[PDB]
């Protein structure tokens, strides 16, 4: 389970186990979005 | 009587395998020292044990 | 001892010192860079970067930004500086191009000297949130902490006889730079309150007719900052940390003994 | 690649002087004198002002995490 | 000690291994030290020497004409490792500011019964080696005082 | 510390913006299929299955198998976790392994040196059937000691010390340079090019308009001596410095311009390893080749 | 075949009995300076962690050596 | 700024002097000479990358002062020497 985000903007939250495309744009491409927790890096 | 070059570094090399392992030390204490820097000073005040052989 | 102010504007000053020496102005000069402290962001906390650079760019950026130090509330000849710590955080969410002036501050008088600073632009969507930590701290350590700069030169006059064929040439040049021209009948003395680039003709004259001869003890000073600290608020400071920093030898020395 | 806040040799803000020199250089004005009209003085100020690129237009329409 | 290996450094590969056992390890410390290597087996002559800054820094101590102050005198001598005591004496000229020449700084360097002389790529006049050469052959020690200043 | 073809860059002047630049990689790892009909499914490992890499190197992953972005992966950190098919449950029979029956642990990681921060995980579909992500670390890299530095004309040397701003020889202006070159390389490799240059930078940034520098037609020689003469220098770049040790002027006039220089890959984290005791041949005993094995 | 491991110019004479390949080595790039003495050298504190000798502790090193095994193999 | 002595004989003092840099050593060091009574005042910071805060001093009398006075009143003088010098400043910006 996820929330992944695909090329050309869409969501597409599915699974991972059958197939992987995306139903609105056609295409079969998918980036892993960052998420929302906090990191801290040192400004030198 | 002199020693050469090749004489000087064996003397040295077999008497710093012994003081590693037992073969009580001389007056060279101080304070921590690597067994091959004993024998250096041992070596330095001329109370070597070890002579050398001269095939003639 | 004595002093001279030629000129006095916004972050930058030019003065003349006398009575003083050669080991003194190294001394005065080394430490305004090196002794006092100004505020920084030292790290970052990041929540979130759809921008289009990388986390480090805009992390050492934020690092870069003068920040307004006051003077009134610490203690700046000290050996061991305060830790206390000012947050500064930001919320925005594109399009525009981000500026200095969008920064929050926890604490009314830590905030950017110049607000026209442009951070990262931002396309449509993307967000930006993220909270900085300033804490005080020496040049010496990490060139963020830099309060401005120094520069000094000796101070000279240029003896151009008349006899000289085609003095002239130097007394509209003198003056066309704004150096102080000292007319006699015997020759013409210029003061080089900023450097002299003596033109090709005369170059086969330096030392027969044209001689420079150097004025023991005066020093052109100039300084100039960024925001950070009031533009005569730095040589003050510097001073005072001189006598602080030569008073520790002291107590060191007898107890030596 | 956004102008660099700050010089490289003398610590000095720049990149608020930087939108502000453009749109006056792409009227036919000479840079020897806009530059000396602003608060430019040596010329390690000036060798970051007169040559950079500003890239960033390119690189952030791609839009990716 | 960068004539023995050749190298330079515009970013170039040196590789070190350590010996372990007791044995190997006075062979190397006795026999491949870098001061018995000094001179070399294929022309006699020495090879770890001196290179591009500390030959022509060396003529701009020795030139006539390269008096240094004081302070100039003090500074250095702590920096290059030497320890000597308050002898940087006596001051020889005197004129301007008590102030050295350039040989007796050099002069200290060197262990107390050197006596060497010969000539070097400088040369361009032979005629005032000559007479200098001619005292010293048949008058052995002359003082270092009067005739010497005809350098 | 610039001898024999090195140079001596400032320090300050690194610390704020002075050639910083990143470093990329990216790894393949993808899902097969064998001809029997059994394809190896990724997930997190557990702690009984034959050939574990270790614990706690597992603390970044996800449930699925995927590093979730901007996590400092340093070492030898895993990057996707890739459990395996038995693999001849029935060959060997060596009086144990009739009955374990698990799966062996294969994976992709960094490789063992290096450090940074992942940047994006891709996840696709590949020709045939299968699934194959795509993972790229990035790194910051500072340039310290070592990292080769080049003209174009061929002066090529190593960063010698990082020497502090305030110890620098600076000039009679507000003037502090960066990279101090050797003087005695210049008149021993016939590179005058470079001296053309570094009046050329000093002229082109005081009028303002960047000079023509074209082979055979370019800007002639004595215009640009002119031009300097005329607006406040002296014909020929000599100036007067003051060294910030002590602080005098150095009796002699120190030549200085504007040369562009660039920065190069040979940077000093790809070539500095050391081997105490490592993985060795089967065949012979005696140790392997490349840093890759 | 057997002509060919025995010889071709990485056989097994000199490509692999009398020049083997070795263990406790390093290999990095060079910087000067003349500040240390004619015969030292600099070592980077990363390959002086991961090289060690052997040192056979008898008498007078054992001070020493309780203190090296007593500060991990973090502290240098 | 801790003073660890290294060498001490008759009319010497050698020691290091950790915290400290070139500034202050360099004015320390011509405002000694002014004192006719120290014969060889002087310094050095061995290789500036591995120590760069320890400059080793040297200081020799003529047997008339002890070595550790002359430190004593060379570093009176700079307080006072400041001290001038900012009240000149002060009085001067009005
Ligand atoms: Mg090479
Ligand atoms: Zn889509
Ligand atoms: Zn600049």
């Amino acid at each position: 389970y996820r929330c992944a985000k695909c090329g050309k903007e869409v969501e597409l939250d599915l699974a991972t186990a059958r197939e992987v495309r995306c139903p609105y744009c056609g295409s079969k491409i998918l980036y892993k979005p960052r998420p929302r927790v906090a990191r801290r890096v040192k400004a030198i | 009587f002199r020693y050469t070059r090749f004489e000087k570094a064996r003397i040295i090399g077999a008497r710093a395998l012994q003081i590693a392992m037992g073969a009580p030390v001389l007056i060279d204490v101080p304070e921590g020292i690597t067994p091959l820097q004993a024998a250096l000073l041992e070596f330095e005040k001329g109370v070597i044990p070890i002579t050398v052989i001269r095939p003639s | 001892v004595e002093f001279k102010i030629l000129e006095k504007r916004p972050d930058s000053i030019k003065f003349i010192v006398s009575g003083v020496d050669v080991p003194f102005a190294n001394a005065l000069r080394r430490t305004i860079l090196s002794e006092v402290p100004t505020f920084a962001v030292d790290e970052v906390e990041f929540l979130e970067n759809d921008s289009a650079l990388f986390d480090e760019i805009i992390a050492h950026r934020l690092a870069m930004i003068p920040l307004t130090t006051p003077h009134e509330r610490f203690s700046l000849d000290a050996l061991e500086l305060d830790d206390y710590t000012v947050t500064l955080s930001l919320e925005a969410e594109g399009p525009g191009m981000v500026y200095s002036g969008d920064l929050k501050s926890s604490d009314g008088d830590v905030k950017p000297a110049n607000p026209n600073i442009p951070i990262v632009k931002l396309a449509e969507g993307q967000r930006l949130t993220f909270n900085a930590y300033a804490r005080l701290g020496r040049g010496k350590d990490h060139a963020k902490w830099q309060p401005g700069f120094v520069y000094y030169k000796y101070l000279t006059k240029i003896h151009v006889s008349k006899d000289v064929p085609d003095w002239e040439e130097l007394k509209e040049l003198a003056e066309r730079r704004g150096l102080p021209v000292e007319e006699s009948d015997e020759e013409i003395v210029i003061t080089t309150i900023k450097a002299f680039y003596l033109p090709r003709k005369f170059e086969e004259h330096m030392g027969k007719g044209i001689r420079e001869e150097i004025v023991p003890g005066s020093f052109v000073f100039t300084v100039e900052t960024n925001g950070e600290l009031p533009v005569e608020e730095i040589v003050s400071i510097a001073l005072k940390i001189l006598m602080r920093k030569s008073d520790r030898f002291i107590n060191e020395l007898h107890k030596l003994a | 690649m956004i102008v660099p806040v700050r010089c490289f040799t003398c610590g000095k803000v720049l990149a608020d002087k930087y939108y502000e020199f453009k749109k006056r250089v792409e009227a036919g004005e000479d840079p020897g004198k806009v530059l000396d009209d602003l608060g430019v003085e040596r010329y390690c100020c000036r060798r970051t002002l007169l040559s950079h690129v500003e890239l960033i237009d390119q690189v952030m329409v791609y839009k990716v995490y | 000690v960068c004539p023995p290996y050749n190298a330079d450094f515009d970013g170039d590969e040196m590789n070190l291994h350590v010996p372990q056992t007791e044995e190997a390890q006075a062979e190397a410390k006795i026999l491949m030290e870098v001061q018995n290597h000094i001179i070399s087996p294929r022309y006699g002559g020495p090879l770890i020497a001196g290179i591009q800054d500390h030959i022509s820094g060396g003529y701009l101590l020795t030139r006539e004409g390269a008096y240094f102050t004081r302070y100039e005198v003090e500074q250095m001598l702590m920096f290059a490792g030497m320890d000597v005591n308050e002898l940087p004496e006596p001051d020889k000229y005197e004129n301007g500011e008590p102030l050295w020449s350039g040989k007796t700084i050099f002069s200290l360097l060197l262990p107390d019964d050197l006596t060497i002389w010969y000539r070097n790529k400088l040369c361009d006049e032979p005629e005032r080696c000559e007479a200098l050469e001619k005292l010293i052959e048949e008058k052995l020690i002359p003082d270092p005082e009067e005739v010497r200043k005809l350098a | 510390y610039n001898m024999e073809d090195a140079v001596i860059i400032n320090k300050a002047s690194i610390e704020r913006g002075l050639a910083r630049s990143t470093f990329f990689r990216t790894y393949e790892a993808e899902e097969k299929r064998y001809l029997g009909g059994q394809k190896d499914n990724f997930e997190v490992p557990s702690p009984n299955i034959q050939g574990y890499l270790g614990e706690k190197y597992y603390r970044h992953l996800d449930e699925d198998g995927l590093i979730f972005p901007e996590s400092k992966v340093e070492g030898k950190d895993v990057l996707v976790g890739r459990t395996s098919p038995p693999r001849f449950i029935e060959e060997q029979s060596s009086l144990g392994s009739m009955v374990l029956q698990g799966r062996r642990e294969t994976s992709v990681t960094v490789r063992p040196s290096e450090k940074g921060v992942v940047d994006k995980v891709i996840v696709t579909e590949t020709g045939d059937g299968t699934k194959l992500v795509k993972v790229t670390v990035r790194d910051l890299r500072i340039p310290e000691l070592g990292d080769k530095f080049a003209s174009r004309h061929g002066q090529k040397g190593v960063i010698g010390l990082i020497v502090p701003q305030e110890d620098m020889p600076w000039t009679e202006s507000g003037i502090v340079p960066d990279l101090i070159v050797n003087p005695h390389g210049i008149p021993s490799r016939m590179t005058v090019g470079q001296l053309i240059e570094a009046i050329g930078g000093k002229v082109a940034s005081l009028t303002g308009r960047r000079v023509d520098g074209t082979a055979f037609i370019g800007e002639p020689e004595e215009k640009l001596r002119k031009e300097l003469e005329e607006l406040g220098f002296k014909h020929s770049g000599r100036e007067i410095m003051y060294d910030g040790i002590t602080g005098r002027r150095l009796e002699a006039d120190i030549f200085i311009g504007v040369i562009y220089y660039q920065r190069l890959h040979h940077m000093v984290a790809d070539k500095m390893h050391a081997r105490s005791r490592g993985p060795v041949q089967v065949l012979t005993k005696q140790p392997t080749e490349g840093r890759a094995r | 075949t057997l002509a060919q491991r025995l010889k071709g110019k990485e056989g097994r004479f000199r490509g692999n009995l009398s020049g083997k390949r070795v263990n406790f080595s390093a290999r990095t790039v060079i910087s000067p300076d003349p500040m240390i003495s004619i015969n030292e050298v600099g070592v980077p504190l990363a390959v002086a962690m991961e090289l060690t000798v052997p040192e056979k502790v008898t008498e007078f090193n054992y001070e020493k050596l309780k203190q090296r095994v007593l500060n991990g193999p973090e502290k240098y | 700024m801790r003073i660890e002595v290294i060498r001490r004989e008759e009319n010497l003092l050698e020691f290091y002097l950790e915290g400290e840099d070139h500034t202050f050593a360099n004015l320390l060091t011509e405002t000694l000479h002014e004192n006719e009574h120290v014969t060889f005042a002087g310094y050095t910071i061995e290789h500036p990358i591995t120590m760069a805060r320890k400059p080793r001093f040297k200081v020799v009398t003529d047997g008339k002062i002890t070595p550790e006075k002359a430190l004593e009143e060379a570093a009176q003088k700079i307080f006072d020497r400041a001290r001038e010098v900012l009240e000149a400043w002060k009085a001067a910006i009005e």
